[PDB]
């Protein structure tokens, strides 16, 4: 559905979209490698 | 009477935000046209003037309402079944908190699973859903998983009728006016078969389970429900009545009924609550008055009372032709009907509010001291809120539905051609209220401070004796015996009588004396609620027209000003008397909160020895200190705070990181309430300016937020923070002690 | 027409073309005014032949093993009340050649293929005799009429060739449909209040009908 | 326009006008409302077909010789716990090179169609299908069935559709089979014939 497809694509669903998966990535990011204060590379 | 397929279903409309105005739906030039598209998202009668779309459009809403209710019930239930402690609570509840949430451990947040009791660590809940599922007859967990399929079930059935009623067959406008069979199904169906429907599960199930309960045999060794109903030896061993069945009911032998339908009064000594005997006879006789009171209005049969006739027939020689033309309104107006409902629903749910504390309804509830303050706490904003929101819709509807030459009233014009007098009046009375409630602090304060404690009011110095309370207290505590001869103890144990329940060491409840103290505070209570009575009156009385601006009723409900002229008329509309009658209603909800608080941890609340001498929380310093000022500040806030501000490293941290969230969240809304558009407007012209130099100025162009969505954020903002600063000093104050 | 608690609002539409119309409709859930959803006159008359028809199927089914069980002509094992053969395991069971779940998702595909069949013709007259179906389509025309189809299927002897003794039959019908309906609620409540089968309920009210009766049942 | 249907008596929807193999006018749902999704979904289609018959030809032949005696294979679910001659996840990466490379270059034909029908080395060899998702030529169609006149061609893809589709159910089957009854799939078929009125869920 073309119109299905462009509500999708509105602001506040594709922001929230996007902050999931960014919310997700980030709580996995300090799951795998906790309680960082440096960059020791 | 209803329509076939009046609106095609389809993801058309999905796709052009605000296409219900027309305004809107032309696109966004500004960002203003992002904030106007949620502002009027539910105002159906800006969209249309047909009044059976209208009632269309709203019948389908509340079927959302009670799909996501159901929702909400089904996770309750769930989590109770499955993150909680329940079954080892059920085995000693005196000794275990209720908990039924748990934390993943991720960020160091798993300290918040802090211990509870019965081999369990969560998040300790205040709702109160343990005492309700212990006094229903649950047991175990399958029950409560069984209740969250049905609530599931339930919502699903909600949503789909709301969609069908909308898009499949709406009704016609004729079926909403027929008040008079709405009236007669929501009397006689909707309460009094639900009455009825709990009397018989409190007689089949709840009474045997909690005898057995109460007895102290193990939940696990407890006969099932369905046991109850196939076995009739089981329930004439418990009781011995059950054995002649129903012949008692239909040969009018009621008396044989008396084992498990009593009037005894007062509280159940193991549990320290209500007598369930006592509530099934009462839901029994509940259910007959509401039946009863189901046949009053006329229908297709003829017989029964016309609602326009009974109104037209009330008037008298000081108010003209009455109530007639009263009917008309009624059924014409959605915003009417909407603000009486408001005002009662609120004023019940305040009701509800002051009479649960005392006779506490459900086993083991008295003695759980921050669920109660929780509930009296939660219920008694909620009543704030609805009363408010009832004069906001009185207000909307003068503003638009007014009309009297068609819908003319004698009663609406009598009124609006003296209402100098009544605001005059009512100005008087708050001024006077105000001076000698608050005035009597200020002389204490300033008589304590000269050394001069002989010259304060005060139980010791000038007694201020609320007699006419006493009295009452007097007449309720003697009631049982002369007029009440039926009665075995008093309605409450407030009254007076001179009993003492404690239920584990603690203290359930137990008369509460009256002094000076409760005198200032009462009429303080008294002082607030009229301020706030005046505010929003005013704000409904004036909403057409006044000397200042006489054609206020073409500028509508909800504008700003009308410009600097007339000396300036900044906040004349009658949103603007809402938003100032917000900020008196916190106030006196969080004074009659903190008053609860305190006289609960002074007077009442405590524990209990073997010789049989009490120990109250705060030591009973509410008589002597709370004359003051100062008295409020030091032995209430900065005693009592010390819980919330200690609480860091422990499982109560987020109750201290919500005090100072919520303190930073209410001191931010200052900024939205103390400023104006135009220095915003001004300063965003430089901040563009700079875009542009990097191409990187939007189509969007920005706008400052309006006069009144700078108003309604400030308020938003300012309530917000300061109920959550009080929630979380509660919270944190009563789960330590 | 002879009139049965007939008013002033049911005969302004009940004007005797149904079969079996005695004006009776104290609720006017009939009524032609603003008609939707499944509260429609067609809609309703032909629910109320439908459920004459499947009653008039349950009332003598739910019987006829009970009386030749008495009458020592079926085996015993076999001569069970209606509600324990299977309906209500929890009241009872017998063990068939298939567990009893199994044959309900049987019986749910053949009754799902016939009513769907019976809806499509009804939302669109003549569709059924349409598309093949193993050759099945020429006889499953329909008639116009939902309640009544007719057809070499439907109608095999070819009774009511005359419209005079269709009238008659169609009122027998719909007679005996409504009675039906009756007895089942009869069986229902029965069943609940007694603990046995009819059968032998009513030969109990034979025996003794004042030791044996509602007075002394309930 | 005359086509048997799904749903006998019904009105097919606006955009399934049967011109494609295979269409009885199923889409509820309106999936395919556009073109661009239509081609789209036909493509995705006729690909899970060919998976779904390599697969179910492969789940089911081995097992059942394996029953009768004739190969000792183990079972297909645990199949990939067997330790072959190299780690698994060499054995991934070079799939996904080569599979990379046969896929890549049918992305390309579906976007701009006909445009990756020469070969890059020698350029004298070709592909001869003039139609997106039947690619023809000495490598897919060596015998030559793949091309004839309409009536020839719309029976052939038809069959192919109407098998893949079946192939599709069978292997969810076989899976769920296996996760429930915990054996399988033949020794299910012999229980069911066993005991066809209690050897059910
Ligand atoms: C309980 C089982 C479970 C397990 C073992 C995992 C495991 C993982 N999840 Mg995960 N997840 C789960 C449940 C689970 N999840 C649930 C219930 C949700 C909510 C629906 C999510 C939502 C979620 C999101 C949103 C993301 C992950 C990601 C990841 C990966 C993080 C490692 C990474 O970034 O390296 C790279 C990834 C891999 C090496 C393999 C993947 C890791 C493999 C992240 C991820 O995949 O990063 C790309 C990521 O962004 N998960
Ligand atoms: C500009 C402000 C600021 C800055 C520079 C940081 C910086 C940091 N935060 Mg942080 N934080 C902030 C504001 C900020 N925070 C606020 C406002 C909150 C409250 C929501 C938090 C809540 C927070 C948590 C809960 C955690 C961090 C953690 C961290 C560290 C991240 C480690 C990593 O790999 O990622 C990093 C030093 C993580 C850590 O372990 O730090 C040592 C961690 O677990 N932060
Ligand atoms: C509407 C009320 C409501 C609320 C406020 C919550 C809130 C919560 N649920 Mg929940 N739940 C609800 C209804 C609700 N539920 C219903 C109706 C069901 C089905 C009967 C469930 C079934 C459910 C499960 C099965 C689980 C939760 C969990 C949780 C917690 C973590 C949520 C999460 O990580 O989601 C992340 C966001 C997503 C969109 C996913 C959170 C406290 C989880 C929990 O407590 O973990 C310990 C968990 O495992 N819920
Ligand atoms: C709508 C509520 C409701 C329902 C569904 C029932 C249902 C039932 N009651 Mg009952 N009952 C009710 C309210 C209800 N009762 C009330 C309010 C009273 C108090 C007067 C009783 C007093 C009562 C008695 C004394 C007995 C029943 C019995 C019964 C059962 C046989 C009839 C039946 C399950 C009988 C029973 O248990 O037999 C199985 C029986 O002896 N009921
Ligand atoms: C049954 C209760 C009820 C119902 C049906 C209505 C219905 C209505 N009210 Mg109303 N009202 C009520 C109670 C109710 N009210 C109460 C109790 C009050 C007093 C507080 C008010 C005060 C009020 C005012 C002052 C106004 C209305 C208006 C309206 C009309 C338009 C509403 C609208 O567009 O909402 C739009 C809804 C929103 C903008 C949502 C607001 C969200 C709240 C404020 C914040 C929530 C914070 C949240 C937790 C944070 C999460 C955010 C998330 C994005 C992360 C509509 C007919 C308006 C009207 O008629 O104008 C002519 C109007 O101006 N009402
Ligand atoms: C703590 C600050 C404060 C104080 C003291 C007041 C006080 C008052 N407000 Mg108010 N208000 C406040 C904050 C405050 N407001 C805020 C923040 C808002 C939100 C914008 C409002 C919104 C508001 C509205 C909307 C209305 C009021 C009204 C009133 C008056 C009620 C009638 C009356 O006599 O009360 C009692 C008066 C007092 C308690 C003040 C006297 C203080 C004691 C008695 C000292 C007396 C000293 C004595 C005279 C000798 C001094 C002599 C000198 C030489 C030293 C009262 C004067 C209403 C009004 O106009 O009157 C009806 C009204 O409609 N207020
Ligand atoms: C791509 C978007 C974008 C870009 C490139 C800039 C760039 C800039 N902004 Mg800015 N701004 C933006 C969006 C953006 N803004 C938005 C959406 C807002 C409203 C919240 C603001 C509000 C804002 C203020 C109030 C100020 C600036 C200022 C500045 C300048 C100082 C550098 C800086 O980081 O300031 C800090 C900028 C921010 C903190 C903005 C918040 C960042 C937002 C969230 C990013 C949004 C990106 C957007 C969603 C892009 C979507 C891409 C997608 C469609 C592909 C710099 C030229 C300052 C200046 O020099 O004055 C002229 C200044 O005082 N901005
Ligand atoms: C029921 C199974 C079935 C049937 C009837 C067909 C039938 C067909 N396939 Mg085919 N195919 C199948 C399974 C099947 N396939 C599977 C499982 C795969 C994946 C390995 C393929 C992969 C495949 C390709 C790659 C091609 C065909 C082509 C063809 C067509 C000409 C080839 C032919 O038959 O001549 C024998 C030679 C013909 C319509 C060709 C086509 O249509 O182009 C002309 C073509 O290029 N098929
Ligand atoms: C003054 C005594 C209380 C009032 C009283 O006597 O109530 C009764 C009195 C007379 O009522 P009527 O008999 O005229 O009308 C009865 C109504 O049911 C007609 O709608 O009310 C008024 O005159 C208006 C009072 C307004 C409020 C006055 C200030 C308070
Ligand atoms: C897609 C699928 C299911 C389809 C779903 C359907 C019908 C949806 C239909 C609808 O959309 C329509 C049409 C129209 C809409 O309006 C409505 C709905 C109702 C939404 C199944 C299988 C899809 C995909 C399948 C079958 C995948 C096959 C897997 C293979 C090849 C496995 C191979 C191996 O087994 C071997 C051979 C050997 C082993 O050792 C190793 C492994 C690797 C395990
Ligand atoms: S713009 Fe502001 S200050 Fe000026 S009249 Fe309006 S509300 Fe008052």
């Amino acid at each position: 559905m073309r119109d299905l497809k462009t509500y999708l694509s509105v602001a506040p669903v594709l922001s929230t979209l996007w902050f999931g998966s960014l919310a997700g990535l980030l709580i996995e990011i300090n799951r795998l490698f906790p309680d960082a204060l440096t960059f020791p590379f | 009477l209803v329509d076939r397929d009046p609106i095609k279903t389809s993801f058309e409309e999905w796709a052009k935000p605000g296409h219900f105005s027309r305004t809107i739906a032309k696109g966004p030039d500004t960002t203003t046209w992002i904030w106007n598209l949620h502002a009027d998202a539910h105002d159906f009668d800006s969209h249309t003037s047909d009044l059976e779309e209208i009632s269309r459009k709203v019948f389908s809403a509340h079927f959302g309402q009670l799909s996501i209710i159901f929702l909400w019930l089904s996770g309750m239930y769930f989590h109770g079944a499955r993150f909680s402690n329940y079954e080892a609570w059920l085995s000693d509840p005196t000794h275990i908190g209720p908990s039924a949430q748990v934390v993943w451990p991720i960020v160091g947040q798993e300290i918040l699973n802090g211990d509870v009791g019965g081999g369990f660590r969560g998040i300790q809940i205040t709702s109160g859903f343990f005492q309700i599922w212990r006094a229903s007859g649950i047991t175990s967990e399958l029950q409560l998983y069984c209740t969250a399929i049905g609530a599931l079930v339930f919502a699903a059935l909600m949503l789909f009728a709301g969609w069908f009623h909308y898009h499949k067959a709406a009704p016609k406008l004729a079926w909403f006016q027929d008040v008079e069979s709405m009236l007669n199904h929501h009397l006689a169906g909707l309460l009094g078969l639900g009455s009825l429907s709990w009397a018989g599960h409190q007689v089949h199930v709840s009474l045997p389970i909690n005898q057995f309960l109460n007895a102290g045999v193990d939940p696990k060794e407890i006969p099932l429900p369905h046991e109850f109903i196939l076995n009739r030896d089981l329930l004439a061993q418990l009781y011995p009545s059950f054995a002649e069945g129903a012949t008692p009911f239909f040969t009018l032998n009621w008396s044989k009924y008396s084992e498990f339908l009593t009037f005894r009064g007062g509280l159940d000594p193991v549990t320290g609550g209500l007598w369930l005997t006592d509530i099934a006879h009462h839901h029994l006789a509940i259910a007959i008055l509401f039946l009863i009171a189901g046949h009053m209005y006329r229908t297709n049969w003829g017989i029964g009372h016309g609602i326009k006739d009974i109104l037209e027939a009330h008037k008298g020689p000081f108010t003209g032709q009455g109530h007639k033309g009263l009917y008309e309104i009624l059924t014409t107006s959605w915003h009417a009907q909407l603000s009486l409902n408001l005002a009662m629903l609120g004023s019940l749910t305040i009701i509800v509010a002051h009479h649960m504390y005392s006779m506490p309804p459900y086993p083991y509830l008295a003695t759980d001291y921050a669920t109660q303050l929780s509930l009296f706490t939660h219920h008694m904003w909620i009543g704030g809120f609805l009363i408010v929101g009832a004069a906001a819709h009185a207000a909307i509807f003068m503003v638009r539905d007014y009309d009297p030459t068609n819908r003319y009233n004698d009663l609406l014009d009598r009124v609006l051609r003296h209402r100098d007098a009544i605001i005059s009046h009512l100005n008087w009375v708050c001024i006077f209220l105000g001076f000698h409630s608050f005035g009597l602090y200020i002389h204490n304060d300033t008589m304590s401070a000269l050394g001069r404690p002989q010259d304060m009011f005060s139980d010791t110095a000038i007694q201020l004796q609320p007699v006419f309370a006493q009295w009452i207290q007097n007449t309720h505590a003697l009631a049982p015996g002369v007029t009440a001869p039926g009665e075995t103890a008093s309605t409450s144990l407030t009254w007076g009588g001179g009993e003492l329940v404690a239920v584990g060491g603690k203290v359930a409840l137990l008369p509460i004396p009256l002094g000076t103290a409760d005198f200032l505070v009462h009429h303080i209570h008294a002082f607030t609620i009229h301020v706030t009575v005046l505010i929003l009156l005013k704000g409904v009385l004036f909403a057409r027209s006044s000397r200042l601006i006489p054609d206020k009723a073409n500028l509508g409900f909800r504008f700003p000003c009308d410009g600097p002229g007339r000396g300036g008329t900044c906040q004349v509309s009658a949103w603007d008397h809402v938003f100032l009658g917000l900020f008196w209603m916190y106030n006196a909800i969080s004074v009659v909160i903190f008053h609860f608080s305190w006289k609960m941890q002074s007077d009442v609340w405590g524990s209990i020895s073997d010789q049989g001498v009490v120990t109250h929380i705060t030591g009973g310093n509410f008589a002597q200190s709370s004359i003051t000022i100062n008295g409020w500040l030091r032995d209430f806030l900065w005693a009592q705070a010390s819980q919330v501000i200690q609480s860091y490293g422990s499982s109560l941290s987020a109750y201290g990181l919500f005090f100072l969230g919520a303190h930073f969240v209410w001191a931010f809304s200052l900024m939205f309430l103390f400023s104006g558009r135009g220095y915003w407007q001004e300063l965003i012209e430089s901040i563009v300016w700079a875009h542009n130099k990097l191409k990187v100025a939007p189509a969007t162009q920005p706008r400052a937020l309006s006069i009144i969505q700078g108003r309604a954020v400030g308020v938003t903002h300012y309530l917000l923070g300061g109920i959550a600063t009080t929630w979380a000093f509660f919270l944190a104050r009563i789960i330590a002690v | 027409r002879p009139l049965w608690f007939a008013s002033s609002q049911s005969l302004s539409y009940l004007d005797g073309s149904l079969p079996g119309d005695y004006g009776f409709d104290p609720l006017g859930l009939s009524d032609p005014e603003g008609t939707g959803g499944f509260i429609e006159p067609r809609w309703l008359a032909y629910g109320e032949i439908i459920n004459g028809r499947f009653a008039m199927l349950g009332a003598a089914g739910a019987i006829a093993p009970e009386i030749l069980g008495k009458a020592g002509l079926i085996p015993a094992e076999t001569a069970l009340p209606w509600f324990q053969t299977g309906v209500i395991p929890p009241a009872g069971t017998y063990t068939y050649w298939a567990d009893n779940y199994t044959l309900f998702v049987l019986e749910m595909a053949l009754m799902g293929f016939a009513e769907h069949r019976r809806l499509q013709d009804w939302y669109n007259p003549g569709s059924m005799g349409k598309q093949y179906f193993l050759g099945l389509e020429k006889g499953l025309a329909g008639s116009g009429n939902p309640a009544y189809p007719g057809g070499p299927f439907f109608n095999p002897l070819g009774f009511g060739k005359d419209e005079k003794s269709l009238k008659e039959l169609k009122l027998k019908e719909v007679k005996n449909g409504r009675l039906a309906m009756l007895a089942i609620l009869g069986y229902f409540i029965q069943g609940l209040v007694t603990g046995v089968g009819p059968y032998q309920n009513l030969l109990d009210h034979l025996a003794d009908p004042v030791n044996n009766n509602v007075l002394t049942s309930l | 326009p005359d086509r048997p249907i799904w749903f006998p008596g019904s009105t097919p929807p606006e955009w399934l006008d049967g011109s494609l193999p295979g269409d009885f006018g199923f889409d509820p749902l309106g999936l395919s409302s556009d073109p661009d999704s239509l081609k789209w979904n036909v493509q995705a289609e006729i690909v899970h077909c060919r998976w779904a018959m390599l697969g179910a030809a492969g789940i089911f032949i081995p097992e059942f010789l394996t029953k009768i005696g004739i190969l000792n294979t183990p079972s297909w679910y645990t199949a990939g716990e067997q330790e072959y001659f190299t780690d698994k996840t060499t054995l991934f990466v070079v799939e996904l090179i080569l599979i990379g490379w046969a896929e890549g270059r049918r992305w390309a034909d579906i976007i701009k169609p006909g445009s990756v029908n020469t070969d890059p080395v020698f350029p004298n060899n070709k592909l001869t299908g003039t139609d997106v998702g039947y690619p023809g030529g000495l490598w897919f169609d060596p015998l030559g069935w793949g091309s004839g006149s309409p009536a020839k061609l719309k029976e052939l893809r038809t069959k192919e559709i109407k098998n893949g589709r079946l192939a599709m159910l069978a292997v969810m089957g076989a899976w769920f089979q296996h996760i429930y009854t915990g054996t399988g799939p033949i020794d299910n078929l012999f229980a069911h014939l066993a005991d066809p009125g209690h050897a059910t869920i």
